[PDB]
């Protein structure tokens, strides 16, 4: 009877991590966001093949910024390239405090959860990372 | 342009926007105390001082055209 719907440990590839570090680093002190594209297989592994940023937020990681329209637009293109991948989750940077979401950001996070349960939220701190896994 | 209020972005400091010029209402209220008029009929005393003053301010404002023609300040 019960289902799964658990957060599995996220396997981040080498290119995707670099894209997150680079996105954040330019992006801060301004709160910024972008999407994570990958494939999820099994019920243990989600692999984050690639990311790209879907238009960066202003003040807060605003609910205005989450856009199904941009998400839809980008997704059909991928199909034509012959790399169709699904949104595995999304990432955002906070320089405010390490590993923290803003108030606005939790509301924004909920739109992604409705789309897929395996939507994850990654907080990147470029200010406080000098090993870049930290 | 100078004297114009502007919006600056809070997150990263750049000038994002513009806002109306500020004026002051307090100055407008202060203005025009010419009514009631004072004339020289409830203000006075010191006959010579009043005459020189009329010569220095009052007459050159009416008689302005002449000064320009003559070339004299």
């Amino acid at each position: 009877a019960p289902a799964v719907d658990t957060a599995e440990q996220v396997y981040i590839s080498s290119l995707a991590l670099l894209k997150m570090l680079k996105h954040g680093r330019a992006g801060v002190p301004m709160e910024v966001m972008g999407l994570m594209l990958g494939e999820f297989v099994d019920d243990y592994t989600v692999r984050v093949i690639d990311v790209f940023a879907m238009p960066q937020s202003g003040t807060g990681v605003s609910v205005e910024a989450v856009d199904p329209v941009f998400q839809a637009k980008m997704l059909d293109m991928l199909k034509q390239t012959g790399r169709p991948e699904m949104v595995v989750g999304w990432y955002h940077s906070h320089p405010g405090f390490g590993c923290w979401l803003s108030g606005v950001d939790i509301n924004t996070q909920q739109s992604f959860e409705a789309l897929s349960e395996r939507a994850v939220a990654v907080v990147v701190d470029p200010i406080q990372s000098v090993k870049g896994k930290v | 342009k100078p004297g114009d209020l502007v919006g600056v972005n809070k997150d990263s400091y750049l000038i994002l926007e513009t806002l109306p010029t500020e004026y002051d209402s307090r100055v407008k209220a202060m203005e025009v105390d010419e009514r009631p008029t004072e004339q020289y009929s409830d203000i006075g005393g010191l006959d010579k001082q009043i005459q020189e003053l009329v010569e220095a301010i009052v007459l050159p404002m009416n008689h302005k055209e002449k000064f320009e023609n003559l070339g004299i300040q």
